[PDB]
């Protein structure tokens, strides 16, 4: 399956 | 005796079938975690390890079912899944229990 991209704003 | 050789008879175990999830390289985890709570009523915690199972086995077993309802869950969730233009595949395989 294909997994999300991870979330982060200057952290 | 009789009777009683008329009850063994009538043992029969259902015929019941696994519902399984088998994985691909293009529906998202999200996505199965989606299928797994809306047509099979899991927590989202349950839901994300089938998940993982999918990803990391090849395949997971979601429940078991009389054959009528097997093959009903597999024609929605192929349907959820194609509507979302996603490969997900849902079979059936015969639990023997």
């Amino acid at each position: 399956l294909v997994k999300s991209k991870a979330t982060n704003l200057l952290y | 005796q009789l009777a009683e050789e008329k009850v063994r008879d009538a043992l029969k175990p259902p015929s019941m079938y696994k519902v399984i999830l088998v994985n691909d390289d293009y529906t998202p985890m999200e996505f199965v975690i989606d299928v797994l709570q809306k047509f099979f009523s899991y927590d989202v915690e349950r839901a994300t390890q089938l998940m993982l199972a999918v990803h990391y086995q090849g395949k997971a077993i979601c429940g078991v079912f009389t054959a009528e309802v097997a093959e009903t869950k597999v024609a929605m969730v192929n349907k959820y899944a194609r509507e979302n233009e996603h490969p997900l595949l849902c079979t059936l395989e015969k639990a023997g229990a």
